[PDB]
């Protein structure tokens, strides 16, 4: 029985998917990171910036965060990419 | 237990995720599908039928805003689990392991 | 937020507080709920 | 004594509490009750009687703004302590513990 992630949060705490290591159910996790061009990534981040700035001026989440985000991306400190995670649990009966 | 947790030092994740390339707030590919469909209707029955655009276009905007990638899931389902012929015989959609490509 | 912002611009109680409130709620840091507290005292006579 | 106190670190509590869903500043359920009552009056005696709306509607707005949930308390009282039949006999409203459901 497959499963899917679709809603992140305001965090990327390290190893947040550790809890599925201690599982009682035999499964197969999956990921994908289709690395993406710096112009395209900068355009995606510019889109987020534009959408955010087309609104009320939140004090800090709004401005400086995307300032540093874009400045890092130009200064080469991360590379955006297209991602998807599909945990699939294996079992013997449909209820289980 | 408690494997590594957060203390506000977490690497920022921005919500430019799945902010798909959208015009008027709707992705290009499905809106082009609607344009093709409404054009077909207009050329087929009557020409007063580019009024069919705003209703379904607005419903598509409301669908996309809530759940940004509904159309990709729709197309994947339509292409794979809807095409597979012998859904009824097996009780489920199945693909033969041995490659029977109709050759001998 | 709407009721508050339909008024004079208080410097800090108004804006940034509800900014962070809504941002937390979306970012999953608390879950609102309907609440009621009813202390009932037991005793032996109505005066007491 | 002094159990744990505050030092401005207290978790914020916003005054969206009991900001009930209100139209014109009045909750839906009681305003619908007034609409039903005034409609009854209009259909019963005379049709000039949708002027009975603004007075009581304004008094209800003033009641709700002061004490947001008066109507829920009103309905609870009306349903429970007003229906109970033998208020006079017992000197107070009482419900029999043993379930006498009129059966034998």
């Amino acid at each position: 029985g497959m499963l899917e992630i679709r809603e992140y949060d305001d965090a990327t705490e390290p190893g947040q998917l550790n809890v599925l290591l201690e599982s009682d159910y035999e499964f197969v996790l999956t990921h994908s990171f289709s690395v993406l061009s710096r112009p395209a990534a900068k355009e995606y981040l510019q889109r987020h910036q534009k959408n955010l700035i087309d609104a009320r001026d939140v004090a800090t989440d709004q401005i400086e965060e995307i300032d540093e985000a874009l400045n890092q991306l130009i200064s080469g400190h991360f590379v955006m990419g297209e991602h998807h995670c599909t945990l699939t649990v294996y079992g013997e009966t449909v209820q289980q | 237990m408690k494997p590594p947790q957060q203390q506000h030092e977490a690497f920022p994740l921005f919500k430019g995720a799945t902010r798909l390339p959208t015009i008027w707030g709707v992705p290009m590919i499905p809106l082009m599908a609607m344009v093709m469909g409404v054009a077909v209707i207009a050329l087929t029955v009557s020409i007063w039928w580019w009024a069919l655009v705003p209703p379904l276009w607005f419903i598509m905007a409301q669908i996309t805003k809530n759940d940004d990638k509904a159309f990709r899931i729709w197309w994947l389902w339509i292409d794979t689990k809807f095409r597979n012929r012998n859904k009824g015989f097996w009780g489920a959609s199945s693909y033969s392991p041995a490659n029977y490509r109709k050759r001998r």
